RNA sequence: GCCUGGCGGCCGUAGCGCGGUGGUCCCACCUGACCCCAUGCCGAACUCAGAAGUGAAACGCCGUAGCGCCGAUGGUAGUGUGGGGUCUCCCCAUGCGAGAGUAGGGAACUGCCAGGC
RNA sequence: CAACCCGAUGCAAACUGCGAAUACCGGAGAAUGUUAUCACGGGAGACACACGGCGGGUGCUAACGUCCGUC
RNA sequence: CCUCCUAAAGAGUAACGGAGGAGCACGAAGGUUGGCUAAUCCUGGUCGGACAUCAGGAGGUUAGUGCAAUGGCAUAAGCCAGCUUGACUGCGAGCGUGACGGCGCGAGCAGGUGCGAAAGCAGGUCAUAGUGAUCCGGUGGUUCUGAAUGGAAGGGCCAUC
């Protein structure tokens, strides 16, 4: 399974996130949509979300997960994250590679506020 | 993709009614035809190798990979790594039209071909034979070449049994023998 | 054995120098790799390496 | 004859069972030659090139036994 | 003449026994011998009682042999000094105890089963008995 | 509350097999590929722009106990202190008391956020 | 002639998909114990042990044998 | 000197007890980032047969690990590649282990590196063998000392043979 093979490749990170307990903000992403969340330590309860699968942000948008379409969605969790009074946090790229759309949202969500 | 379109024309059809399939989305797909040709050898010469990869990369629009050992623990020599083949598979575009070169020029550019194997498949569904004898086919030059040739072919369906590959290429005009 | 020992100096004029051991017998090229020089208290390129 | 010889000391084991002390980093087990015989978790870490199980900041020591095929684990918390 | 074929290793320690063996009950046959005690089977002694024990049932039936030597069992030659290496393997002994199953018959008559370890129990160190198959 | 995705708890009575099943919500395939990026060959994988189609594969469910797995009560082995018989073994008092096997259990349960009915 | 695999039966110091007693380490508590404890400093002697019980290597589960652990 | 058993489930224990290894190797076989994952069997394939390369299926750490054995390893330590020099210098909370000399683990701090988008990782190698105290000297550095004074020889200190 295609799934079963990008999950080992952040299961390394995702466990150094854990030893450093930094609220970390999980991206997952699908051909038709870009999801976004910021859990907490515990890894249990989400602090934070916005993901183009919301009819509010996929309105605005023209195509879910097409990068410029698929940023909006990071700068919403900023700020979304934000107003919480959530700042400085870890970026878990979910083993997507760290280039097309989780690359963006994450300048997105980084150019919103975010520190990381 | 000419070939590739009569797939879903002709064929599909002919296997939804006959294989009595319920999904277009199950109909056995070509997928992808392999290429290997384990040359071997290289010790002595080693620049055959090299050779029976530029053959290939004629056979094939693509870039042969000069695959290397594994076992090591070879009688005819062989140390883990050591050149001995290229596979060379086929990409989805070149593949079909590759499907398309052979079946209409290179099974055709034959050598006595009196009918193909019937049996080539194997138990998931899927073909492999060996032209015996590289047919000098659209390569680069043909009287221009060197100690004879030969290799392998598969093709690889997503059929869920050796059956539903005879459908396939049936379907498409391979030669075949009967 | 077959290791000789090798002595990588500072390319600054700073007469400090690393110690650590090669196999001239099989990498004839003088070894460098840059380090840190105590004297000069930044990094620099060391050579001297049989 | 040949049979004969044999290795020194090599102590290695579990110098810091359950909760304890647990200074600046005593050492909570220098069982080396492991990784899963104890894992390094929680405030504790570590685990320096001898596979010994660090443990940082003061406190208590749990010895636990989480995460897929069994896999020991060793932590401190406060106390 | 019955010893392993190979073995990780030349000798075993000394060690010992602790009674009740595990082949308890028939479950090959539907007689056999019995322990009864505690000792060890020289893998010699073994043989020498099958032999009698063959050469009495004719050849009618099956026969087993629920025991193995597999213990290695040295000594140390005559003028010689102590202490100067573990001595050499000699012969292969078969550590048994009480409740131990020694062997089994089956196409035979228990009246020729029975008066047949008998002439076996003969060339034996420890003290054996008869013994059925015994629904349970 | 029904269904789905993301992240965790706990890690086999949570797994495997076999049968059934869900869809253009979600997911999955899937399309297209000059390009971002990628193939020691391949747009297979990664990557991007996205129809048409289908749940086929995968995945998720549901059922099923064939293979796992959990698993007593009782008895058995061992053993600490005290005593006893004794050829290297074992017995008694009294605390602790398995393993295997049997009865049986068993086709996970559970929290946070989000999206559909 | 036979390995592999399957079911039924055993064996293991250098086998373990299980697993005690128990020892040991740490925490809390009562009682008892002329501090039994730890540290430093003056003086030492002693580094040939022996037997018996238990767990063992070795020896022949021989030795008023031998080498360990422990009482 | 290292590994396993002996060794009675903490540490540690003896024998002219039972079995093996070390006196090195690597400028990458170190660092980091990114990616990968076997052995073996079945089936079907030119020369390819016991045993090369190829396709599928079963299989699941039985492979691999620079070299013994034990423990470990999939987040792989196992494998491939890019770029590199942290195999850096000064220190070090706190521990472990020794009669001692000494040996080992070590987060964190200061200066400068590297790799990465980043979190972060790196003070040599998966770890445990690969080793020789002192003295007497050799070499480089230093304005420490230098027998009337200025130098110098010599001495000290630091690095090293
Ligand atoms: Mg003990
Ligand atoms: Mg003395
Ligand atoms: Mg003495
Ligand atoms: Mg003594
Ligand atoms: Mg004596
Ligand atoms: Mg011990
Ligand atoms: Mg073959
Ligand atoms: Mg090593």
């Amino acid at each position: 399974d295609k799934k079963s093979a990008r999950i080992r490749r952040a299961t390394r990170a995702r466990r150094k996130l854990q030893e450093l307990g930094a609220t970390r903000l999980v991206v997952h992403r699908t051909p038709r949509h870009i999801y976004a969340q910021v859990i907490a330590p515990n890894g249990s309860e989400v602090l934070v979300a916005a993901s183009t699968v919301e009819k509010a942000i996929a309105e605005q948008l023209k195509y879910t997960g097409n990068k410029d379409a698929a940023a909006a969605v990071g700068k919403a969790v900023a700020e979304r994250a934000l107003e919480k009074g959530i700042k400085d946090v870890s970026f878990d790229r979910s083993g997507f590679q760290y280039h097309g759309r989780v690359q963006a949202l994450a300048d997105a969500a980084r150019e919103a506020g975010l520190q990381f | 993709a000419k070939l590739h379109d009569y797939y879903k024309d002709e064929v599909v059809k002919k296997l939804m009614t006959e294989f009595n399939y319920n999904s277009v989305m199950q109909v056995p797909r070509v997928e992808k035809i392999t290429l290997n040709m384990g040359v071997g050898e290289a010790i002595a010469d080693k620049k055959l190798l090299d050779n029976a990869a530029a053959d290939l990369a004629a056979i094939s629009g693509q870039k042969p990979l000069i695959t290397k050992a594994r076992k090591s623990v070879a009688g005819f020599k062989i140390r883990q790594g050591y050149p001995i083949g290229c596979k060379v598979t086929l990409r989805g575009e070149r593949m079909w039209e590759f499907f398309e070169r052979l079946i209409t020029i290179a099974v055709p550019r034959i050598r006595d071909f009196r009918g193909l194997s019937a049996k080539s498949f194997d138990g998931r569904g899927n073909y492999s034979m060996g032209v015996r004898e590289q047919i000098i086919f659209p390569e680069i030059d043909y009287d221009k070449v060197d100690r004879v040739r030969g290799l392998d072919i598969t093709i690889t369906t997503t059929a869920k049994s050796d059956e539903e590959g005879r459908a396939l290429l049936a379907a498409f005009d391979f030669p075949f023998r009967k | 054995g077959i290791r000789e020992k090798i002595k990588l100096v500072s390319s600054a004029g700073t007469g400090h120098f690393y110690t650590t051991t090669k196999n001239k017998r099989t990498k004839p090229e003088k070894l460098e790799l840059k380090k840190f020089d105590p004297v000069v208290r930044q990094h620099v390129i060391y050579k001297e390496a049989k | 004859g040949g049979s004969t010889r044999n290795g020194r000391d090599s102590e290695a084991k579990r110098l810091g069972v359950k909760r304890f002390g647990g200074e600046s980093v005593l050492a909570g087990s220098i069982i080396v030659r492991q990784r899963g015989t104890k894992f390094h978790a929680g405030a504790n870490v570590g685990c320096g090139r001898d596979h010994t199980l660090f443990a940082k900041a003061d406190g208590k020591v749990k010895f636990e036994v989480k995460g897929p095929k069994n896999r020991k684990f060793i932590s401190i918390e406060a106390e | 003449m019955l010893q392993p074929k190979r073995t990780k290793f030349r000798k075993m320690h000394k060690g010992r026994n602790r009674g009740l063996a595990q082949g308890t009950d028939v479950s090959f046959g539907s007689f056999g011998l019995k322990a009864v005690g505690r000792g060890r089977l020289t893998a010699r002694q073994i043989e020498a009682a099958r032999r009698a024990m063959t050469r009495a049932v004719k050849r009618q039936g099956k026969i087993w042999i629920r025991v193995f030597p597999d213990k290695p069992i040295t000594e140390k030659p005559l003028a010689v000094r102590m202490g100067k290496g573990k001595g050499n393997v000699e012969y292969w002994v078969a550590l048994i105890q009480p409740g131990k199953v020694l062997y089994e018959m089956d196409g035979v008559p228990e009246e020729l089963a029975r008066e047949a370890f008998k002439l076996a129990a003969a060339k034996l160190p420890i003290k054996t008995t008869f013994v059925t198959k015994t629904v349970m």
